[PDB]
RNA sequence: UGGAGAGUUUGAUCCUGGCUCAGGGUGAACGCUGGCGGCGUGCCUAAGACAUGCAAGUCGUGCGGGCCGCGGGGUUUUACUCCGUGGUCAGCGGCGGACGGGUGAGUAACGCGUGGGUGACCUACCCGGAAGAGGGGGACAACCCGGGGAAACUCGGGCUAAUCCCCCAUGUGGACCCGCCCCUUGGGGUGUGUCCAAAGGGCUUUGCCCGCUUCCGGAUGGGCCCGCGUCCCAUCAGCUAGUUGGUGGGGUAAUGGCCCACCAAGGCGACGACGGGUAGCCGGUCUGAGAGGAUGGCCGGCCACAGGGGCACUGAGACACGGGCCCCACUCCUACGGGAGGCAGCAGUUAGGAAUCUUCCGCAAUGGGCGCAAGCCUGACGGAGCGACGCCGCUUGGAGGAAGAAGCCCUUCGGGGUGUAAACUCCUGAACCCGGGACGAAACCCCCGACGAGGGGACUGACGGUACCGGGGUAAUAGCGCCGGCCAACUCCGUGCCAGCAGCCGCGGUAAUACGGAGGGCGCGAGCGUUACCCGGAUUCACUGGGCGUAAAGGG
């Protein structure tokens, strides 16, 4: 199936993580679908985690399954929060 | 040595055989069919043929044929009946066939 | 010390064996038995606690015997004598003793410091009573061999095809777990 | 790592004041007035007409000793400024100045280069809240040095201060001479540092 | 935004022209030397053999069963029993084991790269919607008995559940033949006829949740086909017999010579086929002014193989790395009849070899799988260990300080050199010890809100007591190459075409700026040089940008 999920590169212990559409059999950091967003744990920027919404939601439409920390990722930015 | 995935494979033998049950006597019917077309019985040779595409159906919607497979063996039995019983015949039961 | 069978008379064999007793546990040397002298004098290093002499009833006491005897006393051992296969009718205890006696070593029957337990190796006769006897040794002597700075023995040193380099330790002093450095002359892992 | 050892034997082998000291490098002590010659032996011998190469790498070696720094970093310095846009040459001298070392030593934070450096390794040299203790520190334009906070008390450093009271500082510069503070300002031009090595000579080594 | 040459055929010149060298780089290696820290990275050789440990399972919210545990009895006890249970243990049943991880032998091919095509197609799980889910029957493990066999294991009789299987009913629908219509290859719509559905558990149970069955729509994932690009050899010139096309059928999810029967005799080829060698391919990387040239390590995709070969089964998907069957090869046991194996998973063992790490800790993060969930699993991964193997960062002090100590070295005997270097004064304070001490980890979970949005709660750290901060606190590893020209930097002693060096010209046969050492220098520096390859210089394969009277070269 199709996940929205968290892609880790950087560093060693300077972690940095892509949230991003993929299917779930892949590489965590393999060949993905899109880039919609960006995430840093280390809270070291003012703009440290960043994701597109409209994006997202599209891909959740279609039936884009997040994973867990993805979605309170999403969920954090004002994704899932509807009005 | 020793895993939990020979249970696996005990499965598929099973399931293997179930499939063999199914296909086989599937292959049966549709020859028997064939033979009945020959040479121009009609009326049993279309019951034959609708009990062959009802089977086939079956294991279609089980794990043995299944998606379009099933019906392209369907077409292929049907219209060869059809061609058959140009030689002699005609839609006696109504059955397998779109008249 | 536990019943199954004989592995033949080849000149190899894996290592150090652990007799079980009443009292507690005596290990017993399984390496190349007859050495052919591997080395003269290794430095001093004790490989054995204590030493028994085995003295055949028809070779007698040899050459190689008297030198086994002259290493266990350089290593440091009250000797313990075993006179080998008396269920035989060529069998002489009595000459054996008297060559001990003559060579400097005093049985206690008569009165000195030597042991002498004669065994069959055939039937099962006496074993027992040699192991209480070494027991009684132990005791007697003070012989006892862990929280201090581990020390081991290299015993033999081989390949194997479900291993690798394996070296066979006989160890002195500490405790000895997997998953820790050591250092061995040169090699070390 | 860095030179270590013998200084003003350097400046010797150039023939040109070369400043590795501070003091003494400027009185009669330098060497380059005692004795103005190359060091060892036929250093008082007759110097030879140079190879085009040579003096090329004369100046380079002379840059790099002036700058107080390993080669394969000076090459990478060189490297970076060909990369970015501009004159090459003017470009890199400003980044190498640049070096907190460098900048600590302009603002006359110490007297030295090396003694800068060390000074800035040994935690008492601090930019913009952070002491930093590494001289291959970039600063980038309109950006404050300090004396740390458990640093303004020594001699050294008031030393230095005193020597630079009165003395004008570089028109890249500012210095705050009462609380031993310093603002790196402009990038340091090549028009603003009179420094004797030619940079051409050295890019032109450094092509091949 | 970018392009350095030089030494060398000669008595000297001019060229033509090779060789050699500086430049940079490597998955390198070797030598000497060796403080740390960050990060990257480490069998490029035998795709040789492989031990040991682990690398993929999980669901009791699918179901029966054994072993135990409790709360309570029926049970005097003992049973047996009943539930709620707590775990286990194996079985059935489902989902995943086709993902992840590795290696690069083969394959020079639609294999890949690339741009399309698929009216010739699949897509379990996911989401969107639609419609359902009515009844009846059955076997099979496990289990019990009974054997056979050294073991591996296994056959026989019987029992029993279930989301296992079957059968009937319904039909939203779809499936097929035939017809018709619109399309345009098998796309869409419709009519007659025939055929096809399913299955339940969970509770806060009259209510919802998870699952279910059929369908269409999507989503991703592919399968297949084609356009062009894809190494050297012409001393490989003809290759082909399912081979090229057809008709019919089979087989496929689907086309097709994929396979078969039959007809036809084609098809490809010098615009380089077939053959041999070579080689995974690329995104890239290295180099280069660029054009190019070489390479495909790590990382990302795709392919291919999991001792060699062959082939199916099960499923959404394999011709299936830790499934199967079979033959061979090999290792391992055998009671000689037979089985067990597969590290190109991590670590490790050997063996090859110049050469390559730890049988490490962890599920904490991310991701995977299963699961309502907790949670379980995870050698994916996160990290730590080792190696100057790369790359970067810092230390080995700083400031004084002789018209110049000693030591050593040369000297023309005055002197010069080492060298402000040292000693010595002053100052700072890696190491080091204490004191604290992380970011990474806020969720899934619970409760309020309808199990939605939203609100609060709490737990959860391998790294690691590490990084890092606060206090203290020692002056605290310098090495290697070279020094005739290229090419940076010179003297003396020793040696006597010897010993040696050398990358090239060549140095050495008694005053060697080329050899050994010493001083001195110069280059770099925790590194430096040697070796090997690659590119560069080499416009020495020249497209940009070479030439061919006499140089190599015009064919008679
Ligand atoms: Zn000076």
């Amino acid at each position: 199936m199709v996940k929205i999920r968290l892609a880790r590169f950087g560093s060693k212990h300077n972690p940095h993580y892509r949230i991003v559409v993929t299917d779930a059999r892949r590489k965590r950091d393999g060949k993905y679908i899109e880039k919609i967003g960006y995430y840093d744990p280390r809270k070291t920027t003012p703009d440290w985690l960043k994701v597109d919404v409209e994006r997202a939601r599209y891909w959740l439409s279609v039936g884009a399954q997040p994973t867990d920390t993805a979605r309170r990722l999403l969920r954090q930015a004002g994704v899932f929060r509807q009005e | 040595r020793n895993l939990s995935a020979l249970k696996r494979h005990r499965q598929s033998l099973k399931r293997r055989l179930r499939n063999k049950a199914k296909k086989s006597a599937i292959k049966t019917l549709s020859k028997k069919a064939i033979q009945l077309a020959q040479e121009g019985k009609a009326e049993e040779a279309l019951k034959i043929m609708r009990k062959a595409e009802s089977l086939i159906d079956k294991a279609a919607k089980g794990s043995t044929l299944h998606k379009n497979a099933a019906a392209r063996r369907k077409s292929r039995l049907m219209r060869k009946v059809r061609q058959l019983l140009e030689a002699a015949g005609a839609p006696l039961i109504g059955g397998g066939l779109s008249a | 010390r536990i019943a199954e069978k004989e592995a033949g008379g080849i000149t190899q064999h894996v290592g150090a064996f652990e007799v079980k007793t009443p009292q507690g546990t005596v290990v017993f040397i399984d390496t190349p038995g007859h050495e052919a002298f591997t080395t003269i004098r290794q430095r001093g290093a004790k490989v054995a606690d204590i030493a028994v002499i085995v003295i055949a009833a028809d070779d007698g006491i040899m050459p190689q015997t008297e030198e086994a005897i002259a290493h266990a006393k350089a290593a440091g051992a009250k000797l313990i004598f075993a006179i080998n296969k008396i269920d035989l009718p060529q069998a002489d205890p009595e000459k054996v003793k008297r060559q001990l006696m003559e060579r400097g070593f005093v049985p206690e029957e008569y009165g000195g410091d030597a042991i002498v337990i004669p065994i069959s190796a055939k039937t099962g006769q006496g074993v027992q009573d040699l192991l209480e006897m070494i027991l009684l040794l132990a005791e007697l002597e003070d012989y006892r061999a862990p929280n201090a700075e581990p020390r081991g023995v290299i015993l033999e040193s081989k390949l194997d095809k479900q291993a690798g380099i394996i070296a066979n330790m006989l160890v002195q002093e500490g405790t000895f777990r997997v998953g820790d450095y050591v250092v061995a002359g040169e090699a070390y892992g | 790592g860095r030179y270590i050892g013998p200084v003003c034997r350097l400046c010797r082998r150039e023939g040109v004041k070369l400043y590795l000291k501070g003091e003494r490098c400027y009185s009669p002590k330098c060497a380059m007035e005692r004795r103005p010659y190359p060091p060892g032996q036929h250093g008082q011998k007759r110097a030879r007409r140079p190879s085009d190469y040579a003096v090329r790498l004369r100046e380079k070696q002379k840059l790099r000793r002036i700058y107080g720094i390993s080669e394969r970093q000076f090459r990478n310095l060189f490297e970076e400024a060909s990369k970015k846009k501009g004159v090459t040459g003017s470009v890199f001298l400003g980044l190498l100045e640049s070096r907190l070392d460098n900048v600590v030593y302009r603002l006359g934070f110490a007297v030295s280069r090396r003694q800068a450096r060390q000074l800035v390794r040994h935690g008492h040299i601090t930019v913009n809240g952070r002491r930093v203790d590494l001289p291959s520190y970039r600063v980038r334009p309109g950006d404050e040095i300090a004396v740390a906070e458990k640093s303004r008390n020594l001699e050294l450093i008031r030393q230095n201060l005193e020597a630079m009271k009165g003395r004008k500082v570089g028109p890249w510069l500012s210095l705050d001479v009462e609380g031993m503070k310093g603002k790196f300002l402009r990038l340091p031009d090549r028009e603003d540092l009179a420094l004797p090595v030619n940079e051409q000579l050295v890019i032109e080594f450094y092509s091949r």
